[PDB]
């Protein structure tokens, strides 16, 4: 079946690095994109960053960049996040989204966010 | 880039009875190809969010008969036509229209 | 460090430009093929035989059309082995046809250079050769159109498509096709048209330049295609690098070039109707 499973919840230190894992299931990896979105207690859905499990092309939001990367890793199907300089505004839930699709003749944006993860609670302290 | 409003901000509804949320986009939400790339999501509290409807009125699989969706151009509603006791959660929508794309404000239904 | 570009995609040029171009281009091939293969097999020479088995390549391309059309306009409503299936045969007639013109080639040279003593080995490779030369290697070269071509679901639109890894199998495969469809025949029949012309330089002309003009005419079609291609692939090397608008450019130039280069399934029926036979 279709699914993605995320690392477990974890405490941070400010000014450390965290490193959240996606690893994905039930479906061909290289075919789609992964988007990586946070929401933080008492607020909105923010979206974060995307990144292509095809020819690794990303794109990270502008509030957030300078201080996240994107990876992925095809031989075992998983994606990560690396986020540093972290503050006490970043304490949220990550979650982790299938977005987009990306084939030979076919590199679209606008299909996706069917099937997320369970998300991991990251808090600065 | 493009924010989304939604309404009301707390629905108190009772049991039996339809529950309306609407939100409204900063631009028109009509792609090239002449598609509008709305959808609406679902979170019950302590899990991942949960789609209803997508392309503004096409249910996903597995949702009920209850949910349907409406609206065109700039301005887009949900409708639960019988409250029942499991709607109790959060109520999203998300366009996928400009990259990248952007969330609603959240509307909580109060059973 | 790479930011994305994706496609875009419009109502007005794909949904409605490229479906009658299709149809157009099928019902011109497919009564074309259909009367010349019933003239050619139910009433000759080589050149003939040879242009009976470019119709019957022609024909798998014209069955072929009705899928890509439909996919176009509507969706991709015919599963998963169909996909592979169209994808196989798509491969096989692109590949086969170019073979067999240089088959043509080497058979005017050994006709016109030699004429002497040329009836036997004419004979032995028209009968023998072809099938073990052009349908075989057309056969074995889709190997990675059975293993990549695949459908995939995406919201509730289903997608035939080749999924590969990465971005690199496309410029591999993407060389591999302009090299075995452009230089090695194009080699081959540059070739024995220059020793031929040399030969007859102090010097017939009824079937040679019938010949030359048809895989002139072939090989007119094909070159926008394969100088699209060629800047594609240069462009995902990264050796050319200049935007993203240019990106969007080259590919409805490819698409569009992809639809002129679709005509050459009717260059036989039209130099059949046209120069008489
Ligand atoms: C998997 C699909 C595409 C079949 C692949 C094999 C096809 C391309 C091959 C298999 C045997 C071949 C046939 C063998 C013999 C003849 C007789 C000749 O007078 C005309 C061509 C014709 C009719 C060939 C056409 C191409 C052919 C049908």
């Amino acid at each position: 079946q279709v699914q993605l499973v995320q690392s477990g919840a974890e405490v941070k230190k400010p000014g450390a690095s965290v490193k959240v894992s996606c690893k994905a299931s039930g479906y061909t990896f290289t075919s789609y994109g992964i988007s990586w979105v946070r929401q933080a207690p008492g607020q909105g859905i923010e979206w974060m960053g995307w990144i292509s499990t095809y020819n690794g092309n990303r794109n990270y939001a502008q509030k957030v960049q300078g201080r996240v990367t994107m990876t992925t890793d095809r031989s075992t199907s998983t994606a990560y996040m690396d986020l540093r300089s972290l503050r006490s505004d970043d304490t949220a839930v990550y979650y982790c989204a299938r977005h987009g699709i990306t084939g030979a003749r076919n590199y679209y944006y606008h299909y996706g966010m069917d099937v997320w993860g369970q998300g991991t609670t990251v808090t600065v302290s | 880039d493009v924010v989304m409003t939604q309404s009301p901000l707390s629905l108190p509804v009772t049991l039996g009875q339809p529950a309306s949320i609407s939100c409204r986009s900063s631009q028109s939400l009509v792609y090239t190809d002449g598609n509008t790339y709305l959808n609406w999501f679902q979170q019950r509290p302590g899990q991942s969010p949960r789609r209803l409807i997508y392309k503004v009125s096409n249910r996903d699989s597995g949702v009920p008969d209850r949910f349907s969706g409406s609206g065109s151009g700039t301005d887009f509603t949900l409708k639960i036509s019988r409250v029942e006791a499991e709607d109790v959660g959060f109520y999203y929508c998300m366009q996928n229209t400009h990259w990248p794309l952007t969330f609603g404000g959240g509307t909580k239904v109060e059973i | 460090m790479k930011e994305p570009c994706f496609r875009e995609e419009n109502a007005n040029f794909n949904k409605i430009f490229l479906p009658t171009i299709y149809s157009i281009i099928f019902l011109t091939g497919i009564v074309g093929n259909g009367l010349v293969i019933l003239v050619m097999g139910y009433q000759r020479s080589m050149t003939d035989k040879y242009r009976l088995h470019l119709s019957v390549a022609d024909l798998l391309f014209v069955i072929t059309l009705p899928f890509w059309a439909v996919d176009a306009v509507a969706n991709w409503y015919f599963g998963n082995f169909l996909c592979k299936a169209v994808h196989v045969i798509y491969t096989v007639s692109l590949y086969s046809s170019v073979l067999i013109l240089a088959f043509i080639s080497l058979d005017r040279y050994l006709a016109i250079v030699h004429a002497t003593n040329s009836q036997r080995p004419r004979k032995l490779l028209a009968e023998k050769v072809v099938y073990v030369g052009v349908w075989i290697p057309a056969l074995l070269l889709t190997i990675p159109d059975f293993i990549f071509a695949n459908v995939s679901e995406a919201d509730d639109r289903y997608i035939c498509d080749r999924f590969y890894p990465n971005d690199l199998w496309v410029v591999v495969f993407q060389f591999q096709h302009i090299m075995v469809g452009l230089i090695l025949p194009g080699i081959v029949i540059l070739s024995c048209y220059c020793i031929i012309i040399s030969k007859l330089s102090h010097s017939k002309r009824k079937a040679l330049k019938t010949t030359v003009i048809l895989i002139l005419a072939f090989f007119a079609c094909w070159l926008p295609y394969y100088i699209g291609i060629s800047i594609d692939s240069f462009i995902l090397l990264e050796i050319i690098k200049q935007g993203c608008e240019f990106e969007n450019t080259v590919h409805k130039w490819i698409s569009i070039t992809e639809a002129l280069a679709f005509f050459h399934c009717c260059l036989n029926p039209i130099l059949y109707a046209f120069l008489g036979a």
